């Protein structure tokens, strides 16, 4: 029914999706307990969060971040 | 489904589709779908910009054009794939010097009773005239009874509509007449028999199809609309200088748009006023409009002030 | 304090009036300047010869709209509704709901842009300095049914140049 | 030359304000990175809130209102005249 | 304090007290009540009844001039049991002194031009009877102005909802441009910024 | 209840007052309707007229019956002169817009719970 | 990279204008009738 | 047979080429098309003569706010402008109203009133993307008065 607007439009839509970019990096590691996840490089990016990874094998991202980040 | 109030920005449900209506019937149409809430896909045929003075007619995001030509069986097969109801006012008058005229009545009417049955559209309609009669007559008027017998055998429900001689604003039916300032005022053919037809105002018709158009009910029965009080006499083509007191065309001028000497002088004078036994318009209704009151405003030349006018008619008589 | 204009009397003595009937008839004023101060037309002329040359602007200009990513790209906003929040005109429309790995993000985002008053609110409450006004007038189509944005126009509208942005922000960013 | 004081001919002379300041004696650009001081007690070990403080002040001051040797008082002193200005004042 | 606080003045809150305690010495009859604003400012709560006759001894006078009307307004209250208010506003010359003259009413009671003590009060008078709906009496002309033609509801009191009752739009299947229900494209979103607490304990209503 | 009233007294000037101003609408309507060049009948002008008149007709009151005459009084500034272009008048009648359905069963099949 | 490489228009119709849409998931998901038995 | 569509690179350059702009003064963005016929940007000389009187004209511009008692002037002047016309709406207030879009007594959008063409968006559009909007507008008559007679 509401399919027949973009008829010869050719309808933009994101070629590239973030759904999950996010997998491909190379989930770092540290050697200590809490760390400081401010990203992006200094002063450009989420705000200072620090997470704790001690589990056995998982990390935390901060969430702002996403990038996959453990030890 | 139909939701909140019928005001504009709303829904009512109904998608449609209006072939043609780009003159005098469909847009006058159309602006009665641009305010109940609809989906109106208006296609049209070779104009770019004739069709802009529509547009500010459904809110925003309710009509939408396409391009089509119709002798194509794929231009209509594209756009009424999604439909609800599909009317078709398609047709015209003088034989084009491409279109050779004999079936656009019959297979073009076809042609968009091509895959629309198939597809699944519904309460599919066509239109008629009151005076076409299969007997002999008229050139014009000829071909259009046809469209009656020959399409009606497709899609068995249709509520085929068949009105009168039609006054409109813009109209081209009682506006041949006052464009006569000519020789003389010559009638049909200079004789005060048989004037003259049931002329119903523009908007009762376009106020049934939408009465129809979710009817609920009429669907193969086919309806006839009756004018106003009663048949009428001479005195339309005196009354005519009672009061007025004596698209896509070219950049320069046009070739050939006639009077046509030809079906045109004997088409307005066929008259033949026919079976009542049709329903045909208070059910569908409830719509009549007279005359009297009505041609003051479509009527407006040189003097465009006084107006002082007592005279009226009886019926008049056959009545 | 104060000043008194237009307050003088004529001098009436003969000395004098000739030099004001000097004037009224032998035309002696009003040839003065516009016999004259009208010509003084050999200065060269200022005009900016548009479809070509152009004309000076600032780093803190406003504009056409972007949303940035960081490196390997993040899309940089959270989804904190905020830019949505102190926007006067109430153009902003933020619909975010959790992305799959959990970290959040958005799906409609859209900039009205007949609505949007300029402001420059919009690119001052980012707090992860996402959104930023563009500095190309790059405008003007045909249709309203066009400027209203999404999501996915903006990015690109974004990443068309970020030669140009990435490097106004770094001259800007040290003031405020 | 020729028309080089025909521009002078009229309206004085200038040829030193000149409309277009389309030639040199400009500002370049940006070059520098600045530093925007902040001082307006900054500071920690002192600076305390509450005594900065910018709002809560009181409700307006009543005056005798429902439920002796005046010199008739106005509002306040009559004003001065003013100077006449030394400048060119005529 | 002193750095960012702004810094007062007492003088001119000695004077505008004593000034200000004697006209309600003189016109006991109407004055109902006086203050002082903390900012050096007054309030003269007066009773509808002098609005012609207040002003008019403030018209002139030797201990106060008050010659130069600067600013009519309005604010309409619910629940303030009469609902409007109007607030005068005057300045004068000599002295250097706002004082401003509040005077409460309802819709149907008249409340009585000032044009003859002022002519300044000539449009100003015209426009509320647009906007609030009051009606000022023995007006030298009394008509429509800020608004169309066609505004029935008085807007700016606090039932109008904000887009009025009707849009506008034209349509070609006449000549005219006409008038249809207002249907809007968006729902002109509600946010609500109201934060709990209470920060001001001067302003403390009573205990009750 | 004791304000002053506008006009009226109780009643009887008030309802003099109404029947007053009837006749400057009723004896112009129709100069009007030359003078815009818009085309109606010129008994619709009188229906009208006579329409709205006896619509507010339960009012208990004076300074209300004279409030909406101040009203009233006004438009024949308006109307009686031309500060009004056509569509500032046939706004009255309400060509374009739709009917409302006001019965039951017609609600029903259209719109959600007025 | 996560930029271009040549450019594009501002352009009335080229065919393409963008003619924006809707990003989003469905609303309410209507209920599915029961298949061919009684 | 071929003629035709030669001829519409005549009559179809002569329209595009010479425009004779009526404007509507009513609000902000009134000043800065002012500033596209001051010599910076310069309006005219490149083809398109600014004001002229309401009959003489053929692309209007709206400007500004349209109120309510504004409509009815509208509507009507756009009428008498001769066949080849268009409208150009400007500002973010010609396009949905601005803000103001709430407002009581501020009609919504202005292409409710008439059959507008092409758009700009923002207060004051900045001098420019009015300009880069007509260049859109002289690249908006690729169309042809042919295939009107001359297929149907
Ligand atoms: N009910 C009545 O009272 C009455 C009276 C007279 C005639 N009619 C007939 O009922 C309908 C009313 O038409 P009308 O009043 O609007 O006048 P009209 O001038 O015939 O309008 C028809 C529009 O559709 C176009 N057209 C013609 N043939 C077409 C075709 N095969 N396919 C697509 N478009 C075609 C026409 O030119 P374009 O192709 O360029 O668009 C025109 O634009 C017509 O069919 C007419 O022949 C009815
Ligand atoms: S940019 Fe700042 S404001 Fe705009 S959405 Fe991302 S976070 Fe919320
Ligand atoms: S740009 Fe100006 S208007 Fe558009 S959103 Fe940001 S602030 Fe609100
Ligand atoms: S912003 Fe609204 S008001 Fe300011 S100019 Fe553009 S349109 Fe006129």
């Amino acid at each position: 029914y509401r399919k027949v607007r973009f008829v010869g439009r050719q309808k933009e839509v994101n070629e590239n999706f973030a759904i999950d970019l996010i997998a491909e990096q190379p989930v770092s590691q540290v050697g200590s307990r809490v760390i400081s996840c401010d990203g992006g490089g200094g002063a450009l990016g989420h705000p200072r969060v620090y997470i704790n990874l001690d589990k056995e094998t998982k990390t935390g991202t901060c969430g702002y971040c996403g990038l996959q980040f453990r030890q | 489904i139909p939701h909140g109030k019928g005001g504009r920005s709303s829904v009512s449900g109904i998608v449609a589709t209006v072939f043609g209506a780009t003159g005098f019937l469909g847009r006058y149409v159309v602006n009665h779908l641009g305010r109940m809430g609809s989906q109106v896909i208006v296609p049209h045929r070779c104009e770019p910009y004739d069709t802009m003075h529509l547009r500010p007619m459904g809110d925003l995001g309710q009509i939408i054009f396409m391009d089509w030509n119709g002798r194509d069986k794929d231009s209509i097969r594209r756009a009424v794939e999604h439909s609800s109801v599909v009317i078709n006012l398609v047709g015209r008058e003088w034989e084009t010097q491409n279109f050779d005229f004999e079936d656009v009545f019959v297979k073009i009417p076809q042609a968009i009773a091509q895959v629309s049955k198939e597809a699944g559209v519904e309460k599919f309609i066509h239109i008629s005239h009151l005076n076409a009669d299969i007997k002999s007559s008229s050139k014009y008027l000829r071909s259009k009874a046809v469209g009656e017998k020959e399409v009606r055998e497709t899609f068995p429900e249709a509520t085929i509509i068949k009105p009168a001689e039609i006054f409109g604003r813009e109209d081209r039916f009682l506006n041949y007449f006052a464009n006569i300032r000519w020789f003389g005022g010559v009638p049909l053919i200079s004789l005060g028999k048989k004037t003259v037809k049931q002329p119903v105002y523009i908007v009762d018709v376009t106020k049934g199809i939408i009465n129809a158009i979710k009817d609920p009910d009429a669907r193969g029965k086919t309806f006839a609309f009756v004018g106003p009080s009663r048949y009428l006499l001479f005195d339309l083509v005196q009354y005519v200088f009672a009061v007025a007191h004596r698209i896509g065309r070219l950049f320069e001028i046009s070739p050939f748009e006639p009077w046509t000497t030809r079906d045109k002088v004997e088409r307005i004078h066929t008259t033949d006023k026919i079976l009542p036994h049709l329903p045909g318009l208070e059910d569908l209704g409830v719509e009549a409009t007279p005359l009297e009151l009505k041609a003051i405003e479509v009527l407006r030349r040189h003097r465009t002030y006084r107006w002082l006018s007592s005279e009226i008619e009886d019926v008049q008589p056959a009545k | 304090t104060y000043k008194y204009v237009n307050l003088r009397e004529p001098s009436m003595d003969m000395k004098s009036v000739t030099d004001r009937a000097a004037q009224t008839l032998l035309w002696t004023e009003l040839i003065r300047g516009l016999g004259m101060t009208l010509s003084y037309l050999f200065r060269e002329p200022a005009t900016i010869n548009y479809p070509f040359e152009k004309g000076p602007l600032s780093p803190r200009f406003r504009g056409e709209h972007a949303l940035r990513r960081y490196p390997s790209g993040e899309e940089r906003c959270i989804a904190c509704k905020l830019c949505e929040a102190v926007c006067p005109a109430q153009a902003i429309t933020i619909e975010a709901e959790p992305r799959a790995d959990g970290s959040r993000r958005t799906t409609r985002y859209d900039i009205d842009m007949t609505k949007c008053i300029y402001c420059g609110f919009c690119q001052e409450a980012c707090p992860v300095d996402a959104i930023v006004e563009g500095p190309n007038f790059e405008f003007s189509t045909e249709t309203h049914e066009e400027l209203l944005y999404n999501k996915e126009k903006l990015l690109n509208n974004g990443d068309k140049w970020e030669a140009e942005i990435a490097a106004n922000i770094q001259a800007d960013y040290l003031y405020r | 030359r020729f028309i080089q004081w025909l521009r002078n001919w009229a309206s004085g002379r200038d040829l030193q304000a000149k409309l277009q300041l389309r030639y040199q004696e400009i500002s370049k650009r940006t070059q520098p990175p600045p530093k925007l001081p902040v001082g307006p007690s900054h500071k920690l070990s002192n600076n305390y809130y509450c005594t900065r403080d910018g709002r809560r002040e009181a409700m307006p001051p009543s005056i005798v209102m429902s439920s002796s040797e005046k010199k008739a008082v106005s509002p306040a002193p009559p004003i001065k005249r003013w100077e006449l200005s030394q400048d060119e004042p005529y | 304090t002193r750095p960012t606080v702004r810094p007062r003045n007492d003088v001119a809150h000695k004077q505008l007290s004593a000034f200000g305690e004697y006209v309600a010495e003189i016109l006991p009859k109407y004055v109902q009540q006086v203050q002082v604003s903390c900012f050096n400012e007054l309030e003269i709560c007066i009773h509808p009844d002098g609005v012609i006759p207040v002003l008019t001894f403030l018209r002139d006078h030797s201990n106060a001039q008050f010659k130069s009307l600067a600013d009519l307004t309005a604010v309409d209250i619910p629940t303030r049991q009469n609902r409007f208010e109007i607030v005068y506003n005057l300045l004068s010359l000599r002295f250097n002194s706002r004082i401003r003259v509040k005077t409460y009413t309802d819709e149907l009671t008249p409340i009585e031009s000032s044009v003859p003590v002022y002519k300044a009060a000539n449009w100003y008078e015209r426009e509320i009877w647009d906007m609030f709906g009051v009606f000022f009496a023995n007006h030298p002309d009394l008509r429509r102005i800020l608004t169309d033609y066609g505004f029935e509801g008085h807007p700016f009191r606090k039932d109008f909802p904000l887009s009025g009752y009707v849009e506008l739009r034209y349509d070609d299947e006449v000549k005219r441009v006409v008038a249809e229900p207002v249907e809007l494209a968006q729902e002109f979103r509600k946010f609500d910024l109201n934060s709990p607490w209470e920060a001001f304990p001067a302003y403390r209503q009573p205990p009750e | 209840t004791s304000v002053k009233p506008i006009f009226s007294r109780d009643m009887n000037e008030a309802k003099r007052r109404v029947r007053e101003l009837y006749r400057a609408w009723y004896r112009e309507v129709p100069n009007t309707v030359h003078l815009f060049q818009l085309d109606i009948s010129v008994k619709q002008g009188r229906d009208k007229v006579r329409e709205m008149f006896k619509k507010n007709a339960h009012i208990t009151d004076p300074r209300v019956v004279d409030l909406l005459v101040i009203k009233g009084k006004m438009e024949l500034e308006e109307t009686i002169k031309v500060w009004k272009q056509r569509t500032h008048v046939m706004r009255f009648f309400h060509e374009t817009e739709a009917p409302r359905p006001k019965d039951f069963l017609s609600k029903f099949y259209v719109g959600h719970d007025p | 990279k996560f930029i271009w490489t040549n450019h594009k228009f501002n352009l009335s119709g080229t065919p393409q204008q963008y003619v924006p849409y809707s990003t989003t998931r469905k609303k309410i998901q209507e209920w599915v009738p029961p298949s061919t038995p009684y | 047979e071929y003629v035709v569509a030669k001829l519409d690179d005549l009559i179809n350059w002569a329209r595009r080429s010479s425009l004779w702009p009526m404007t509507f003064g009513l609000a902000c963005c009134a000043v800065e098309m002012m500033h596209m016929a001051a010599p910076r940007y310069d309006m005219d000389r490149f083809g398109v003569v600014f004001r002229a009187s309401p009959r003489q004209s053929d692309v209007m511009i709206v400007a500004g706010t349209l109120t309510n008692k504004m409509a009815p002037a509208l509507r009507k002047v756009y009428d008498q402008m001769p066949e080849p016309r268009y409208v150009v709406s400007m500002g973010s207030c010609a396009n949905g109203g601005g803000y103001y879009h709430y407002s009581y007594s501020v009609v919504r959008g202005c292409d409710r009133i008439v059959p507008v063409d092409i758009y700009v968006p923002g207060c004051p559009p900045t001098a420019e993307a009015l300009l880069y909007g007509i260049l859109q507008l002289q690249k908006k008559i690729k169309r042809e008065k042919r295939l009107r007679i001359w297929y149907r």
